[PDB]
RNA sequence: AACGAGACUCUGGCAUGCUAACUAGUUACGCGACCGGUCGGCGUAACUUCUUAGAGGGACAAGUGGCGUUCAGCCACCCGAGAUUGAGCAAUAACAGGUCUGUGAUGCCCUUAGAUGUCCGGGGCUGCACGCGCGCUACACUGACUGGCUCAGCGUGUCCUACGCCGGCAGGCGCGGGUAACCCGUUGAACCCCAUUCGUGAUGGGGAUCGGGGAUUGCAAUUAUU
């Protein structure tokens, strides 16, 4: 029958989802994107120059998962370990421009609706645009 | 059957010495799809014999400060070391483990008695555990000396120590450190 | 090791020379003889006592005891 | 009809219900195959593997997972689910298949039928840890 | 030659620091014949021992 | 209409024989109640050095402190309510009532 | 008029430590000898009921030297809840 | 996989050699006043492919690395990015390099030990600046 | 002393790859880059294109470790 | 005979048996979204497996086989959640052990109005040739960097904070919740795990040191608060 984006893997569909996205055009990317860092617990910029598309579709795939979510806490999600010079370790968080900026170029696509209760919510068609690509993932790893 | 991996049998699997071949748990009860079971065998003496030895070599690879829990490095440190040795010597691995460790291990040591002082050692017998224990010892410490500053990954290194003791090779850690162990222990006689 | 204590032998020697009939063999029979009669307090001491009356009514058996 | 069973490691507990099916295995309405730690895949595999595909073929079991760890929550599964199905039967087959699977079950893994009691000791005051002492200076 | 001897009891514990054990070995073959041995490690009876050198016998260490 | 009586003390001996006599005083007259419901323990912890001076071992004192927490409720009139809670009265147990 | 206090009797004042352990200070205060002012108190505990008793006066009772007089009589425990 | 003609072992950028073998985001981090995050962001602005070694460049792409580089006010780089922000003399935002960033630093000594200020005259005296304790740690150079 | 690697591939170096390797039975960038002397990057690149030639057949892909072997 | 030991108290592991739950959920059924499946989307009724916490059980060397002056006990095994969980408390007699700098505990001695009281301003307690102890980071490829995926428990809170907007960020503005199993919070923690680049070199390891900027706490940050 069909799928769903939890019956195939999410490490290969973030990969297919971040090029549909590139594909078509309708996000608008910041003029920033190819300066800064993606948090201030890193020591380089992104490697991958298309860093922006990824991320929209990490988030998308997040908002699928768990409905209901903000700037702060989209950077709960993306933060990691800093490492404080000759001081311990420490859990450090993402930068709230990109976590908003990312969560404000997808209204563009009419594929997230600001949630009644709180933040962000997922609308039917971005439901529609994840279900259809889980589907083509799925038949890859079907006929592969 | 149940073969490690999924794709390492055990039946054909053979332990020559007598002395220890109820100190290797590799072939009936002991088939079992990954080295990793949550088991409980320092609980009572003798209980480790029982544990699987692909299951004991993982271990004895989590040493040094920084692995002391990473297990899950070291099943696949095992995993990727045991699919390079067969396409070396077309073997099987668990036949080529079995055979390093029992080339590996010292059959007679030495003890101190004199008193502190001028050193007046005996010669002593040796527990087949504990040459299954010293064996394993032996051959992880060879691995990560020989990978420690390398390009070489390990998992390279530790087949290349598992190949030459299987042949009883005198370019492996284990048996050039138990060729030096039992000779002493002959001056001690 | 495990060692019992003048307290839960004496008071087990009490219960077997003073309630020789009703005691017997098996264990769990014993444990709830002693809570009806004997005012002891906890499970733990109250277990100690009916044990120790288990294993020396067997030696009553293969004969008399000092005791 | 349907039955629960839980599994429990140190802190997490996994919970299986099963009912009448056609051979779904499900942990968080997600397959059992991608699991996210794929390293311990086969003890996920280990009952199916053992008992046969078969006999998970009227059943419908899914699994839900909290607390604990990775690997915790991953030996967690295996033994809600191997539970789950000696549950599902002595109740809705006989007292005949469920000490067959139970006897092919507990010979190759007590831990699929029996949880483990470790669990954390507290800390102590001077040490960093349970036994762990601070070192002790002389001079 | 190299001897296999089979462990037939545990005595006692020797060495400075009890670091090894007094057993009574029984031959393989010529099983008539049987010795006491020092060993290192758990040993417990049952196992199988390997003789290099199979003429001396044990005393305290 | 709805009336929660919270219960909370620090003695569990005595705060269930509150809410044992609550409850069964319910059930004797023409009453319908919900079931003592019970919320976490409440754990206070306060950590202290033995020494007045710091000179000795480093020894620690590990004190504590733990509150009891239970919920009822009726649906009854207030007249109703207060006859049942006026009869039992036991120290260390602070009776709440909250209508709606 | 929210607060009152009432004075009431305590049932048996033999058995309570601090009204034993402030009688025992009016008796040092006012020129008994230390040894008969605990034997003294030792024996009114006993006659009252209780199953032990033990009384420690520490201080400097005999020159510019402390030192401590320990009176004890029947039961005492000292370890366990 | 890849055999390049024209392939220079040591290039010379901003009066400072660089390895030819050393990778292009790196390799130019080698001259001073040039870091990891710095060397990157040029790169981008100059589209110029990061995978490359240094020497796998053209005459035209070394030449507009160098343009890109000392002037990042005309290609959009943001003011925070640079090492001398606010300058206390002139207040320019510019980045200084490796001849340069050397002739900015004797210079903001001399200030502090000409106006004798209290940090001024530790950098005088060889003790340190930053208010820490001396009295166990940095005893090397101290006979 | 010091280990130098050829960090692109001239001539000799090319053909005992393209040649010498494929009958390795053990084609992996830590073995090719001792065998040939050159960088465990250009080695690590240079066996995809014979993966995509179609020359040897990949057995493992992981992280930590690649393995190669040869064809048939 | 007594104290100490043991017992005792708290804690961990077991109960599909009991008592309960809108400030915890599960199952079922509807409504809804999407391709029978997924939904921490919304609302009802079945109840307590999961969560919470009360009562009572349960383990005693009890069963078997050996050893032991066949006693006291020790070793192995079956069954079993478990065959030693970890702590609190803790004797007689002492030490010229520490504390007069914790106290409206306290004896003597000293001082008490240009004070040894008390308040205000500015400094020092951190200063640095050199020795001596706890530590934190490292010396790398069993790694670092860059992305992606995926899991806690003990605690705090009328300062803990959700949501929205401007910021690269540190950080700022407007509304909200919480005196708390009700809100932060279903506490999306880090190692772990999966792809990329690096390639044995004082190297992209490692971060000391120092120069410019920016922002916060405070009356005040200059001998750098963070």
């Amino acid at each position: 029958p069909g799928v769903t984006v939890k019956d195939v893997n999410q490490q290969e569909f973030v990969r297919a989802l971040a090029a549909f996205l590139k594909k078509s055009g309708k996000l608008k990317v910041p003029e920033w994107v190819d300066t800064v860092k993606l948090a201030k617990h890193k020591e380089l910029a992104p490697y991958d120059e298309n860093w922006f598309y990824t991320r929209a579709a990490s988030t998308a795939r997040h908002l699928y998962l768990r409905g209901g979510a903000g700037v702060g806490s989209m950077t709960k999600i993306y933060g990691g370990r800093q490492r404080n010079g000759v001081m311990p370790s420490h859990f450090s968080r993402g930068s709230k421009s990109v976590a908003r900026r990312v969560l404000q170029a997808l209204e563009g696509l009419k594929m997230v609706e600001k949630d009644q209760d709180g933040g962000r919510k997922l609308t039917p068609q971005g439901q529609r645009d994840l279900d259809r690509i889980a589907g083509q993932v799925a038949a890859a790893n079907k006929k592969h | 059957d149940i073969k490690l991996f999924g794709k390492w049998s055990t039946d054909d699997v053979q332990i020559n010495d007598i002395s220890l071949q109820d100190y290797i748990a590799v072939k009936e009860k002991y088939a079992k799809y990954l080295p990793h079971s949550a088991g409980r065998y320092a609980a009572k003496r003798f209980r480790k014999a029982q544990c699987p030895i692909v299951e004991r070599l993982t271990n004895s690879m989590m040493m040094h400060g920084r692995n002391n829990g990473k297990k899950l490095m070291t099943v696949r440190i095992v995993k990727h070391a045991f699919e390079i040795i067969h396409l070396l010597t077309g073997e099987n691995p668990l036949q080529v483990l079995v055979n390093a460790i029992i080339n590996s291990g010292p059959r007679e040591d030495s003890t101190r008695i004199g008193r502190a002082g001028t050193v007046r050692r005996q010669a002593v017998d040796v527990s087949p555990l504990r040459r299954v224990n010293q064996a394993i010892w032996l051959l992880c410490t060879g691995a990560r000396e020989a990978a420690f500053r390398n390009i070489k990954t390990i998992a390279e290194c530790l087949a290349d120590e598992l190949i030459n003791a299987a042949k009883g090779s005198s370019n492996s850690y284990a048996i050039k450190k138990k060729d030096e162990l039992e000779r002493v222990a002959k001056s001690n006689r | 090791g495990r060692v019992r204590t003048k307290t839960v032998k004496k008071a087990a020697r009490v219960i077997i020379e003073k309630y020789y009939t009703r005691l017997g063999n098996d264990f769990h029979t014993n444990k709830r003889v002693c809570e009806e009669i004997a005012i002891i307090p906890s499970k733990k001491l109250r277990n100690k006592i009916a044990g120790y009356v288990t294993h020396l009514m067997k030696r009553i058996q293969r004969g008399p005891v000092r005791g | 009809q349907s039955v629960q069973v839980f599994g429990r490691k140190k802190t997490a507990t996994a919970v299986a219900h099963c009912k009448r099916g056609n051979g779904l295995i499900k942990v968080n309405g997600r397959p059992l195959e991608m699991i996210e730690p794929r390293t311990l895949q086969y003890k996920l595999l280990e009952p199916v593997l053992l008992l046969g595909k078969e006999r998970f073929a009227g059943v419908d079991i899914r699994v839900r997972v909290k607390g604990g760890g990775h690997v915790a929550q991953i030996y967690a599964i295996r033994q809600s689910i191997s539970k789950a199905l000696v549950a599902y039967y002595q109740k809705y087959v006989d007292e005949a298949s469920k000490k067959e699977i139970k006897d092919i079950l507990i010979q190759y893994d007590r831990t699929l039928l029996v949880a483990d009691p470790r669990r954390c000791e507290s800390k102590k005051f001077g040490g960093p840890g349970a036994r762990a002492r601070y070192q002790k200076s002389y001079r | 030659p190299i001897k296999l001897a089979r462990v037939t009891k545990v005595l006692g514990r020797t060495g400075s620091q009890g670091q090894c054990t007094q057993v009574r070995v029984e031959f393989m073959d010529d099983t008539s014949r049987s010795i006491i041995r020092n060993v290192k490690g758990p040993v417990r009876e049952g196992d199988v021992l390997t003789l290099l050198e199979s003429e001396r016998e044990a005393r305290r260490l | 209409h709805r009336i929660r009586i919270t219960l909370t003390s620090r003695n569990v001996k005595s705060l269930e024989k509150v809410c044992a006599d609550l409850i069964r005083g319910a059930k004797e007259k023409n009453l319908k109640v919900k079931g003592p419901v019970r919320m976490p323990t409440k754990t206070l912890r306060i950590t202290t050095r033995k020494t007045p001076c710091g000179e000795g071992s480093k020894t620690w004192d590990r004190f504590q402190m733990r509150i009891h927490k239970r919920l009822i409720d009726l649906h009854s009139p207030s007249e109703i309510v207060k006859q049942i809670t006026s009869i039992s009265i036991e120290p260390g147990v602070e009776v709440e009532v909250t209508i709606a | 008029g929210s607060v009152e206090l009432y004075a009431e009797k305590v049932a048996t004042r033999g058995l309570c430590a601090i009204a034993q352990a402030e009688s025992l200070r009016y008796k040092l205060l006012g020129g008994l000898a230390v040894r008969r002012a605990c034997y003294g108190v030792l024996r009114f505990i006993m006659e009252s009921g209780a199953k032990g008793c033990e009384v420690v006066v520490s201080g400097k009772l005999r020159g510019q030297r402390a030192k401590s007089m320990k009176f004890v009589d029947g039961l005492m425990i000292h370890s366990g809840d | 996989l890849v055999i390049p003609e024209k392939f220079q072992h040591i290039l010379r950028v901003l009066n400072t050699n660089i390895d030819g073998r050393r990778k292009i985001a790196f390799a130019i981090t080698a001259i001073k006043g040039v870091g990891r995050r710095y060397a990157h962001v040029v790169l981008r602005k100059a589209d110029i492919d990061l995978t490359k070694r240094a020497g796998e460049l053209t005459e035209d792409e070394v030449e507009r690395v160098i343009t890109i580089m000392q002037n990042p006010r005309q290609y959009k780089i943001p003011d925070w990015f640079l090492n001398r922000q606010k300058d206390v003399k002139d207040g320019k935002y510019s980045q200084v390099l490796a001849n340069g960033l050397d002739n900015k630093l004797r210079e903001d000594l001399e200030r502090l030990k000409k106006i004798r200020a209290h940090r001024g005259l530790r950098h005088f005296w060889g003790l340190r600046v930053r208010g820490q304790h001396t009295k166990t740690t940095g005893r090397r150079g101290r006979t | 002393d010091k280990l130098n690697n050829l960090v692109l591939f001239d001539k000799a170096t090319y053909d005992k790859l393209c040649k010498e390797v494929p009958n390795y039975k053990l084609i992996t960038p830590a073995v090719v880059s001792e065998r040939l002397k050159i960088r465990g990057s250009l080695a690590r690149a240079a066996l995809q294109e014979l993966l995509s030639k179609g020359l040897i057949k990949l057995v493992s892909k992981h992280r930590a470790q690649v393995i190669y072997t040869r064809n048939t």
